[PDB]
RNA sequence: AGGAGUUGAAGCUUGGUUCAAAGAACGUAUCAAG
């Protein structure tokens, strides 16, 4: 069996992700936000989710810091995350996808774009010069319905496996997803999670609904 | 280090921030026959007038336009008045009001770019070099005031006083005399210290007073008249004080500065120019003061 | 692809020759200012006129469809208005969108209401901006 | 293991703060207040905050002076606040959030607008003619319920960090926040300061309330 | 987004064709540029309270600043003739009982841009 | 297939010398900010070059036709106001713009409009920042 | 009895930093060799 994780990203701030691949005016954004190209709606890439999950999951689990490179986790964060170490591989439970931006009719209500763009600069601490910049950014209350794909191989494990997943997902709400984050942008929530089946049926999968559920 | 001083703005004369809100003859201004004024919210007197004969009552004060001087507030049986903010004294000796400026709470304050203006009045009697990158005025750190109380805020009425004291129809909502306003400025001592503070404003004024407005009270002068050196902790607030007041160009000679302003203002415009300016003043009865306007006293304290 | 300034036609693979050709106009032979003195115009005037197209030129470049909307192309004439305005304020300004044919251009993008016609626009002001910073 | 700085920030004077895209009539207000464009509800933006924290913490430590460039500043604020030198980049401890107004309802009590108009000029010295202006200033008495996550890296450090934060905390109160704040703008107070755990409980959380709530 | 003949695009260009029918024969002294500034300053104080609102319909107080600036501006056009032919050249009466019969966020904004098409084409000629 | 510069012609047998020779002119003769001291462009800015090169080269690599497209050259004439622009900013990019001569070979691939004229010049600035990167470095 | 005139002016429009890293690089079967 598969399963996916269905479930919604809700934005709180900001959340620029991404460098274009795209011309910039004199005068106007600098470092424009990632955007899926056919319909040039704004999307979060798989990559950056991901990527900031796993350095968080594997920040949590390896008690305290980690250093190490990606090949060097611990056994839950590389069945989880795939691998690439020389003879230990392992290939990835998870398979992410990119998420266009979800609900733009509900953003097309409030009668706004489904971008913002947000006046930056900085000033030199010796001259008082400022240096302005403009990036765009997604905004606020934009929310992104995902979708997860979970390889169910061992049945003994994906207790543990959707555990950690909850463990990401509770971390992740916590910091921020791409970009300028400290500086006041990213902050993610996670909602509408649940888990269902691809074809057939699990079990146990109520025991997985609720350890997403809460 | 910054050097954070209380300043407390004793306004010796009638202090004027407007703030861009101009009452006009009959519009939310309610002026009766006891030398007292009460003013209106807009809301109110609409809802106020369009739960009762809307088209009705519109058209008849259009049509009463422009003699309206708040008697259709009595023939109408509208004396019921719920429409008073605050009431204001008036002080006369025709009617366009302008108010003090006020925050979002409708109870008024002095702005702290007002302050800033004046204390750079007061600093730049060196020469008219100092420009929009001069490093000392990026290092003070003026705040507004508190909320004053509504109570003290009176309406006076203009004068201008260059040979004999005649009016002018324009009424300004000043505040009253000897009110402390408290201010909170601090600078870098590395640009600006007390002492420059006080030298600044003592000089300021001794040359307001020796060059144009001791010439005022000893040149085309009378016994109209029925104050320095004191401190002397003067500044002139943007109060209507005059052109000499809100310039620089007092210096360094009573001559060739008097010519100059005088070219550059009244040859461009209507009236003819030479020697000298006039004065302004306010006042309030019988016996009348003829105080002066925009005056006030700073005082400088630690903390 | 197309845009008229006279009778003389500035399209999308030229709009740096005119504005060129513009700015060299605007210098060896700039403003007088009713006096016997000189007056070129200063950066913050233009660069506000840049500002105000580019706060429609970062709702049309996000977006997709070959028409502009009408949102966009109100703020269009918005552009318009304020020209006449700050043209009015400044007759050095007035001259700068005189010569540098300005209203001209805005005209074409309100006649011809397509997407490409108002990023030529854009193209063509960045470039009246880019080559007066680079004299 | 992350701490979360629970506040508020009340205002004592205007704070305007940011650039908009607003386009401006010219007999209205010009550059007006930045805002969270989903509904465009006053806004404070993080960056804003985490600047005006960088430069009062960096004038007080190192005390007095400034003039170098915001890498080389001391180790105390690039801990807390990052770092992008090549060979020391430090990941931030703290994550500023754009933080949005709160009491609108308690505006609506008092019914008052959000915000505010406020008439400025500028008189050249010269021939005394003016220059007016209109500044859009958010009204003063308005909170702003904010939460900066503290990311906890190793808790011999935690008690100074804390300690910094509630001096940066304190040099904020005599300068301003943002916009014309020298001519009377940008007073903020931070009242009701606290600080809880995202998961899991710190043991000695109770001595960090009374180091930074005091 | 109708609002009496002229959309949210053509506004400028029906102020630029007053103003250029009023630079030609003209009221026998011409309008000065204070009086007209003063209706931009009313309509515009308006403006900034109408703009910073939520929604897209339009509040009791809202509906009481137009009609109050009617009446202002009905005294104003009382004051002087010129002003007088100002208004009547322009359909700004027309405009504000459009705002009471219509009472809609966007009709206002496109007043205000009418008017202020009007204060800038004034200055333009 | 053969693209000018100064008085002298750079086809696709020199560029990679003629950029060497123009990096290693920018080094033995740097540029000064009237100021005492010397002062290079850094390598942000000429990336920023590369990648305005590099917009329109993604593009370009995967055409067809021997002559160039509209919106290509759209782009190219674009960039060459973007390098007008960046250059009218700060001398020092005036400096290394002028000497390693880039807006003379940007106009004369807009004049003849073809494929391999383009590529020239993406070569061109390849090989110019490779040998800015080889010639004293500081990663 | 209030008239006019300034409705924003100037400056910076991004700065610096890493700009594809590690893996596999054909494996087998006939052919051949034994």
């Amino acid at each position: 069996m598969k399963l996916v994780i269905e479930g919604t990203i809700v934005l709180k701030t900001g959340m620029h992700i991404g460098g274009s691949s795209d011309f910039s005016a004199i005068g106007a954004v600098a470092s424009p936000v990632v955007r899926d190209t056919l319909t040039r709606l704004p999307l979060i890439p798989g990559s950056s989710l991901k990527g900031k999950m796993r350095y968080l999951l594997a920040k949590e689990l390896n008690n305290g810091i980690l250093l190490n490179e990606p090949n060097n986790d611990q056994d839950e964060i590389l069945r989880l995350f795939g691998s690439s170490e020389k003879d230990k591989i392992r290939r990835a439970r998870l398979k992410f996808n990119d998420i266009k931006l979800s609900n733009l009719a509900e953003l097309e209500t409030f009668n706004v774009s489904s971008t913002e763009v947000k006046f930056e600069n900085t000033i030199n601490r010796k001259t008082a010069v400022a240096n302005p910049r403009q990036i765009e950014r997604v905004i606020a209350g934009s929310k992104f319905d995902f979708e997860i794909f979970y390889n169910l191989d061992d049945i003994k494990e994906v207790e543990k496996d959707f555990e950690n997943i909850k463990q990401g997902f509770d971390l992740l709400e916590f910091d921020y997803l791409g970009g300028h984050g400290t500086r006041g942008s990213g902050r993610i929530a996670f909602e509408n999670l649940s888990v269902i089946t691809a074809v057939g049926n699990f079990e146990k999968i109520n025991t997985l609904n609720e350890i997403l559920g809460a | 280090m910054k050097k954070t001083y209380r300043v407390t703005l004793t306004a010796l004369g009638p202090i004027f921030i407007g703030g861009g809100e101009k009452l006009k003859k009959y519009e939310y201004i309610f002026d009766k026959q006891k030398k007292v004024a009460h003013m209106i919210d807009h809301t109110k007197f609409t809802k106020y007038l369009l739960e009762k004969n809307l088209l009705d009552d519109f058209t008849s004060r259009v049509n009463s336009h422009f003699d309206l001087y708040d008697y259709l507030v009595n023939k109408k049986g509208i004396v019921f008045m719920p429409l008073v903010k605050y009431s204001v004294p008036v002080a006369q000796f025709m009617n366009d009001l302008n108010t003090f400026v006020k925050d979002a709470f409708g109870r008024p304050y002095i702005p702290g770019s007002s302050l800033k203006g004046a204390l750079r009045t007061a600093i730049l009697n060196d020469l008219k070099e100092d420009t929009k990158e001069n490093e000392v005025f990026a290092h003070l750190q003026v705040s507004d005031s508190e909320t004053i109380d509504l109570e003290n805020l009176k309406v006076y009425q203009k004068v201008d006083y260059s040979k004999t004291a005649k009016p002018l129809p324009l009424y300004r909502e000043c505040l009253k005399p000897n009110t402390e306003i408290t201010f909170t400025v601090s600078f870098d001592d590395e640009y600006l210290t007390l002492k420059k503070i006080q030298n600044a404003l003592h000089k300021t004024y001794q040359h307001y007073y020796i060059k144009w407005l001791k010439g005022g009270k000893v040149g085309e002068t009378l016994i109209k008249g029925v104050p320095s050196q004191n401190q002397g902790e003067i500044i002139y607030i943007g109060g209507g004080a005059g052109f000499v007041s809100k310039t620089l160009h007092y210096k360094s000679k009573n001559r060739d500065q008097a010519r100059n302003d005088s070219f550059d203002i009244l040859k461009q415009l209507f009236r003819t120019t030479y020697s000298k300016m006039r004065s302004v003043p306010d006042n309030v009865p019988t016996g009348k003061h003829y105080l002066e306007m925009g005056k006030a006293r700073i005082k400088l304290e630690e903390l | 692809t197309e845009l008229k300034i006279g009778n003389e036609k500035v399209n999308s693979t030229n709009f740096g020759d005119f504005a060129e050709k513009a700015i060299r106009g605007i210098n060896h032979k700039p403003f007088v200012n009713s006096k016997g003195g000189e007056q070129k115009i200063t950066t913050s005037k233009i660069r506000g006129i840049l500002e105000l197209v580019n706060k429609v030129y970062n709702r049309v470049i996000n977006t997709n469809d070959v028409e502009l909307s009408e949102n966009i192309l109100a703020d269009i004439a918005y552009i318009k208005v304020k020209i006449a305005y700050e043209s009015g304020r400044e007759p050095v300004v007035k001259d700068f969108i005189q010569r540098t044919a300005f209203t001209a251009a805005i005209t074409d993008v309100m006649n011809q209401r397509t997407r490409e016609s108002f990023l030529l626009f854009a193209r063509y002001v960045e470039s009246l901006i880019a080559y007066f910073k680079f004299y």
